[PDB]
DNA sequence: ACCA
């Protein structure tokens, strides 16, 4: 959840 | 048409379109479904009158707290999304393939935000998520909308990373190498283990969430060393910093990274210099350092990436939502 | 200091 990717 | 993933000839035709398109994205490659192995893949495409593929959309379906799936085409579709009449036709094919199972189809292509484009998408019935949700920060959208992208086509004669930069930045980039930092790269289990040690250390230092090693093993299995490359910075046999870059379409993308605790001698700048060098050596148009929260010195991501990107960050159109079940959409998505 |  945190940088996407 | 819908792609039959069990048909290797169709799959290879789909992949050749993906790999050769100027709109291609690693997260639209079918290899990305192998990374996201907890999602369900559904892939569609359109053909021209000669039967050649002209547009494709790779979707991954995820669960929700409702009876509906979330359908997501990360950084897709692969076509000119400003050609909205063609976009509508591809989205219609995707919607057929979803067969009522999803409440939304979301796609977030790397196309600049503009008022005219936002208005056209809304005119065509899409729900867009961009400046209207900006207050929620970087994670208002799944991928960051603001991205720090180095346009190498502005420097057609550059041979090395230093050729891209003013003297003051040349000095910053030279400094790790002057102090003994050396970078190697590869896509073997050895470099993956080195990356993972720095990645977990970074995550624990920041108290943030981090992916299991099997995620990156699936990535390494899906993509060869001409696509995925892990860059590892050391100083006299001491591991300092790493980063994973993916080369696909018009860009090389700095996607994951980490540094050990302690003195790292600006090793992350050496990692950047070598990924940029990889972009130069392969005549790649763009080097993407990825997201920032805001164009502000208060943002540590912006400060770091501004060392390498002096142009303004690119601001994308954000999330484009084809709403399919509007009741569940309003339950699960807030429009800011 | 963060350099993800």
């Amino acid at each position: 959840a945190x940088c996407x990717x | 048409p819908v792609l039959n993933l069990n048909d290797p000839q169709a799959v290879e035709r789909y992949e050749e379109f993906m790999r050769q398109s100027p709109y291609g994205q690693v997260t639209q490659d079918l290899g990305w479904a192998k990374v996201k192995n907890n999602w369900e893949p559904v892939d569609v495409y359109l053909e021209d009158d000669q039967g050649a593929i002209i547009a494709a959309m790779s979707m991954l379906l995820g669960d929700t707290p409702t009876d509906k799936k979330f359908a997501y085409a990360s950084k897709g579709p692969v076509m000119d999304v400003t050609d909205v009449d063609l976009l509508d036709r591809l989205v219609d094919e995707a919607v057929k393939a979803l067969d009522g199972r999803a409440y939304v189809l979301r796609f977030d292509p790397e196309v600049a935000y503009s008022d005219e484009f936002n208005t056209t998408l809304q005119d065509h019935g899409y729900v867009t998520r961009n400046r209207n949700v900006a207050d929620a920060g970087m994670h208002a959208t799944i991928q960051p909308r603001l991205n720090m992208v180095l346009d190498l086509t502005k420097f057609p004669d550059a041979k090395t990373t230093l050729d891209l930069y003013p003297s003051k930045t040349k000095s910053k980039i030279k400094r790790p190498f002057r102090d003994g930092v050396e970078v190697h790269s590869g896509n073997s289990a050895t470099e993956l283990d080195e990356f993972f040690k720095t990645y977990t250390t970074m995550a624990e230092r920041h108290g943030i969430t981090h992916r299991p090693i099997e995620y990156f093993q699936r990535m390494q299995a899906a993509f060869d060393a001409d696509t995925m490359r892990i860059f590892v910075a050391e100083r006299e046999g001491k591991l300092l910093s790493t980063g994973i870059a993916l080369k696909y379409g018009r860009k090389i993308w700095y996607m994951y990274a980490g540094s050990m605790d302690g003195n790292t001698y600006y090793a992350p700048y050496a990692v950047q210099s070598e990924m940029i060098q990889w972009a130069l050596d392969t005549n790649t148009d763009l080097y993407d350092l990825g997201g920032i929260e805001s164009e502000s010195t208060d943002d540590s991501l912006y400060v770091f990436k501004h060392v390498f990107v002096k142009d303004a960050p690119r601001e994308y159109i954000g999330e484009i939502d084809k709403v399919l079940d509007p009741e569940v959409y309003a339950e699960l998505v807030k429009d800011g």
